[PDB]
């Protein structure tokens, strides 16, 4: 897949990865070690769609290896993050949300 | 502000009251009010529009132009030196110091844009005030005075959305 | 601050007089913690005023709600800082300054931090912006410090109003510029369908 | 059902396949939808392609008089807008990509194939048109969809169009509205051959239960991005190009009146009118801007 994307997206890099559900757990640590053997510290990005809350169901993770009674081990830190700025999105976005004079 | 709504009520008789020529202080505070605006070319028109017969009876009136030909030649001084000179109360004397103030501002305003550096002399005659009043109040207003050479240095000094929609109302229709 | 805060508080309510006194002395010489409406509000803190260690209280006081020309004023009564506590007060200093003004001349800083030099200032800003306190740039040749963003510091239980003060003056400013675009909207239907019926009454005299 | 549109029937493509109800009627496909995510990643591509073109294939479905388009992917080609049928140079990636997609459960084949006119309008040129009617021919049922991301960004609306031609020899019937866009010069030419041997079709969007709530989920944070958009000068470029065309379709309406095409003039005020309204619009947002954020003071 990356010998595909890089033809069209060359300027693009893998970052990390996505999966879905609700808070992290140990099959996602299994998962995260295995995209580790990829790329140095790829981020972790996790969908709820089954959220019984009012708040965006989107968290991104960093891992962390960390020592806890002389056993080194991997868990994930929580990272804050932001929306695109991109214009063309934002219309397009927009335009899907709403769906129906110049002025 | 109030000299402006007197104007245009002399404005208004002098052509209202007349059978053919108008009242003689209406034609002297009309006078003064077109030096007051330095509308020039109202009052030169004005003067030659008066008849002989007010021009000789009237001296006073006469007094006023005087004035009005230093303010044509540019001559500041004999602009200050011709206000100081008639009396007439009530009627020509109260607005004749607010040209005074007028002509002061404007000179005032003039020498703060056109000059960069000039004669302390030459500055308190184009104001009228005299030297050591002048140069204190540059002073205190913030003009860079130099002695000796008695040089002074002046200092140079919907609402929106409704218009654009009626641009785009224009264009698009 | 954040951590400090449960850090200290678990200290505040398990300390005495003397320590609570010292404890003064501990937080206000700590990095990170800028703010200490928490702990000035205890009432383990409250008994220190008007008693044996009231200057603390004062230090306290003008840490939480002064700035530095108010420390140096009242120096006299006021125990001693460290260069560290003063550079801490100096920067809560620029933040009211920053919290009055976006661009702020080095002279208003310089005088107002009472600095001798333009890089003492600089470091100072520089200090505070690696302590997460200010965000913004310095400009060299006109001689400002351009603020993007500043931290609140200042609780002020009666003067609160004030900020409510602002934020109707804002709200009210949205409700203005909503109504606006009703309005203008509006009028963009107004023309047009006017025009179209015009133009409507003109093709119907083309049959004439 | 929101959701219903997402079930893939793959026996009832081979039946519509094995049918061929385009072949009794060459105006048999009328409506075109297209999924959030396909238009998503359509525009998204064409504004990373800059003001250069760029094109992809589209991954879909047919349903009755309706062309359906799931998906898409760029193909990583040259010559897009002056190589007749340069998709073809994609071939062996096409059947990879679609293999490994099959991998992964994209289970809807090829509808048809995007591409993008930076600045110049949503049509097929003559390019465009043989590569459609080559398209019509081998893999039908196939669809082209032309967007324009520069007229997006700088109009606030997708600039996008489904079109589909005729066959050679074939002539269409009597009505034909054709809503008017500003055609730069360097390509209007080529516009007025060409403009009669396709059609557009109605093009409508959809999207999931679970798009429905994530976007409006996102747009309580997204709202932040719409008032502070700077539209004026992220594209600038485009209103001065613009500008400069006008100035010469300006030229070409002198030369009319000159001595002795219906109506230039007309047609180069509407253009200017648009590109104006546009700037105005742009100023309007700027001015809700300063309404909002600095007239508030202390
Ligand atoms: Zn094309």
């Amino acid at each position: 897949k990356e010998e595909q994307f890089k033809q069209v997206f060359k300027e693009l890099e893998f970052l990390g990865w996505y999966t879905t559900g609700g808070p992290p757990d140990p099959s996602d640590i299994h998962v995260h070690k295995q995209v580790c053997e990829i790329i140095e510290s790829p981020l972790f990005l996790k969908l709820n769609p089954m959220t019984k809350h009012t708040d965006l169901p989107v968290s991104v993770f960093e891992s962390v290896i960390d020592i806890i009674n002389g056993e080194a081990t991997m868990l994930f830190a929580e990272l804050t993050y932001t929306l695109a700025t991109e214009e063309a999105e934002r219309i397009g976005v927009d335009h899907v949300a709403r769906m129906t004079s110049t002025v | 502000f109030s000299f402006k709504k007197l104007l245009d009520q002399c404005e208004n008789q002098e052509l209202e009251a007349p059978g053919g020529i108008a009242t003689p202080p209406v034609y002297g505070q009309l006078l003064a009010l077109y030096l007051l605006h330095n509308d020039m070319n109202n009052a030169r028109y004005l003067w030659k529009r008066i008849p002989p017969a007010i021009k000789s009876a009237n001296s006073e009136l006469g007094g006023i132009w005087s004035v009005g030909q230093r303010i044509w030649q540019r001559d500041f001084p004999g602009i200050y030196t011709t206000i100081n000179a008639h009396q007439w109360s009530e009627t020509v004397q109260p607005i004749m110091e607010a040209l005074r103030d007028a002509t002061r501002r404007r000179a005032f305003a003039l020498v703060s844009q056109a000059y960069t550096s000039i004669i302390a002399d030459d500055f308190a005659a184009f104001v009228g005030l005299p030297v050591e009043e002048a140069v204190k109040g540059i002073l205190e207003q913030g003009w860079q005075a130099d002695s000796t050479t008695r040089m002074v240095l002046p200092r140079k000094p919907e609402q929106q959305l409704a218009r654009l929609t009626d641009y785009v109302a224009f264009l698009e229709n | 601050t954040g951590q400090n805060q449960e850090q200290f508080l678990l200290l505040a309510k398990s300390a005495k007089g003397a320590a609570l006194a010292t404890l003064i002395h501990q937080v206000l010489e700590a990095p990170g913690v800028y703010v200490f409406g928490e702990l000035l509000d205890m009432p383990n803190v409250r008994e220190l005023a008007e008693s044996d260690f009231a200057s603390t209280f004062r230090l306290l006081t003008v840490f939480a709600y002064g700035t530095y020309a108010d420390y140096l004023a009242e120096a006299r009564n006021l125990p001693p800082l460290t260069e560290a506590q003063k550079n801490k007060l100096r920067h809560l200093s620029v933040v009211t300054l920053a919290a009055k003004v976006k661009c702020i001349p080095y002279a208003v800083l310089l005088e107002a931090l009472a600095l001798r030099n333009v890089r003492q200032l600089e470091d100072l800003v520089i200090e505070a912006v690696y302590a997460d306190v200010l965000r913004g740039s310095l400009d060299q040749r006109n001689q400002r410090l351009e603020v993007d963003y500043s931290i609140g510091r200042d609780i002020q239980r009666q003067d609160l109003s004030a900020i409510a003060r602002t934020l109707q003056e804002w709200c009210v400013g949205c409700e203005v510029v909503l109504s606006g675009i009703e309005e203008q909207v509006s009028r963009a239907n107004q023309h047009k369908e006017q025009q179209l019926g015009l133009k409507q009454q003109i093709e119907s005299e083309v049959a004439n | 059902s929101i959701d219903e549109i997402y079930k893939y029937d793959k026996k009832q493509q081979q039946e519509i396949l094995a049918a061929k109800p385009w072949t009794k009627d060459h105006h048999y496909f009328k409506y075109c939808k297209i999924s959030a995510l396909a238009l998503l990643k359509m525009v998204m591509h064409a504004r990373s392609g800059g003001n250069l073109e760029v094109m992809g294939l589209m991954l879909g479905k047919v349903d009755g008089e309706t062309m359906i388009i799931m998906d898409s992917f760029a193909l990583p080609v040259e010559g897009t807008e002056t190589r007749v049928n340069a998709q073809a140079a994609a071939y062996e990636y096409m059947a990879a990509y679609i293999e490994n997609a099959k991998q992964v459960g994209r289970l809807e084949n090829a509808i048809g194939w995007y591409h993008s006119h930076p600045g110049y309008g949503c049509w097929l040129s003559g390019i465009d048109v043989s590569t459609q009617m080559l398209n019509q021919q081998f893999q039908e049922p196939f669809v082209a969809v032309v967007i324009d991301p520069t007229r997006t960004i700088s109009a606030g609306k997708v600039n996008l169009g489904a079109f589909r031609t005729y066959p050679k020899g074939y002539k269409p019937p009597d009505e034909g509205p054709s809503e008017y866009q500003t055609i730069p010069l360097n390509k209007i030419e080529d516009f007025g051959v060409h403009c009669k041997q396709y059609y557009a079709l109605e093009v409508s969007y959809f999207k999931s239960s679970l798009d429905r709530k994530l976007l409006e989920l996102l747009w309580n944070k997204y709202w932040v991005n719409t008032l502070s958009s700077s539209s004026l000068l992220t594209n600038a470029d485009y209103t001065t190009g613009q500008v400069f065309d006008l100035s010469e379709k300006l030229e070409q309406s002198e030369a009319q009146l000159g001595r002795g095409s219906e109506d230039k003039l007309a047609k180069a005020t509407r253009d200017s009118c648009k590109t104006t309204i546009e700037a105005i619009h742009g100023l309007m947002s700027q001015v809700i801007k300063d309404k909002l954020f600095n007239q508030i003071n202390i």
